[PDB]
């Protein structure tokens, strides 16, 4: 997901 | 604040940590917001916004919401103990809480003196948003901002309150719930210590009720769904992917 | 209360509870102690005390200590969460803390202006106690009382501080340390909330250092053993059994 | 013990 990608 | 039995020194340090994280991710400085209050949309400009296609106005608002959410994500990433959480819980908390934090932050950009909000460089009333076709929602958001402006938050109060809007151990889908509870509790101690020191504990009773923020978010998703069925191509073609992911 | 994640309301409730428990078990009325300050043993009365035999003076003092200790036992039994601890740990806390709490409460009966203490109906200096044959310990207790007097504690502050002197999760011999840790933390939160509200958080750095109460108590036990070896029968025949239990 | 007797 995009939220996931923004977090790591 | 993942560690149990936080000392007074640790609670004091957490207050400062949270305020610093907020300051560094607050998007617009309050000084700039207050300075620009004299920058208002002309009658012609308002007419122009009202003339806009529904799709163009929604697309603009979606972009601005996405920008504001991106800063809330950065706030979370800098927030004490958040990146210590597992990825699943980080995602659960932001998915449920990011829009809620944006709605709280927006009271900064609200001017009770003329009932306007900062939008695209200038201040305008709720009539600015007529082309969206969701006037009831827009009015509810203005009312919510007005109710928060009435609390007369300091920037530090906003930092501590929004940390708790985000770190909510009750959100469904958390895996390491005990870790989040511990984190929430320590942030609550921080919030309350700061309020105690500044004689502002009286504001706790006047904070938004349980379910008010949830209702506003639910209504946003509902109105987006109405728009998306009127204009199914524009969202996939032109809206920010993160916006579609969070709200579609 | 031993319950985790105590809310602000629960913390406020605990402040009131601890203060109530203290008020009901504080032994002498503070107003009486303060108004009797101008009643001071005469030279002949001090001389009378100094001519008393070592055994009679120890016997009187053991009786006065035991009386004070009995009020501290009653305080413990009324103190939120204490009776919910297992009995072994209740006994460990009182056996170690009862004398510490008495030493703290005693600052109420100490006049820093003339370095006297309330004893058997009037105020006298440390020379009143010469017949005990432990002049260094007596001087150290006067110094301790003076160090506390300088903080000019309110009665509510004494309630909350003595609660923490008793509920000390570091006492060796606790079998359920975790429950004492939780009760201690909640009482810390109550103490600190009250101090923050009343602009008195400054006293935390001035409280008796680690080891000082321990030292006074260890010396009491040692001087008692010195006396007891010189006068074994007096203790068996005449001293309070609870005193013998706690300190022999 | 006496503490026990005072406590229960
Ligand atoms: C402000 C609302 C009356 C309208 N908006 C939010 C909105 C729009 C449609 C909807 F179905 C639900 C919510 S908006 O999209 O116009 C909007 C979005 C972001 C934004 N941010 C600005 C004000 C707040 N700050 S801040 C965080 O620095 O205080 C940044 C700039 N302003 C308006
Ligand atoms: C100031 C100390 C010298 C008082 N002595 C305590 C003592 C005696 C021998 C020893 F090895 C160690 C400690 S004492 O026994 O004389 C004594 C004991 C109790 C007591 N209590 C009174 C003062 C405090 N209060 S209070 C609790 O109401 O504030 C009760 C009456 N006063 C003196």
């Amino acid at each position: 997901s995009l939220l996931k990608k923004l977090l790591d | 604040g993942s560690a149990p039995y936080a000392s007074l020194t640790e609670i004091e340090h957490l207050v400062q940590s949270v305020c610093k994280s907020y300051r560094e991710t607050c998007q617009l400085r309050l000084e700039d917001l207050l300075r620009q209050r004299s920058n208002i949309f002309s009658r012609e400009e308002v007419t122009g916004y009202q003339r806009k296609s529904m799709w163009e106005m929604w697309e603009r608002c979606a972009h601005h919401l996405t920008e504001a959410i991106q800063y809330v994500v950065e706030f979370a990433k800098r927030l004490s103990g958040f990146m210590e959480l597992c990825q699943n819980d980080q995602i659960v908390l932001l998915k449920a809480g990011a829009m809620e934090v944006v709605l709280v932050r927006m009271c900064r950009a609200y001017n009770a003196d003329n009932r306007t909000v900062f939008f695209e460089g200038k201040y305008g009333g709720m009539e600015l948003f007529r082309a969206l076709g969701c006037s009831e929602l827009i009015s509810s958001i203005f009312d919510f901002s007005h109710s928060l402006s009435a609390l007369h938050f300091s920037e530090d109060e906003i930092a501590l309150y929004t940390a708790l809007v985000l770190i909510n151990a009750h959100r469904p889908g958390l895996q390491e719930k005990r870790k989040v509870e511990q984190l929430q509790y320590n942030l609550e101690l921080a919030f309350h210590h700061h309020l105690c020191k500044t004689h502002r504990q009286s504001i706790l009773a006047k904070l938004p009720p349980k379910g008010k923020l949830r209702s506003l978010c639910s209504q946003h998703v509902e109105r987006l769904q109405i728009f998306q069925h009127l204009h199914p191509i524009v969202v996939q073609a032109a809206f920010p992917p993160l916006y579609k992911e969070l709200f579609s």
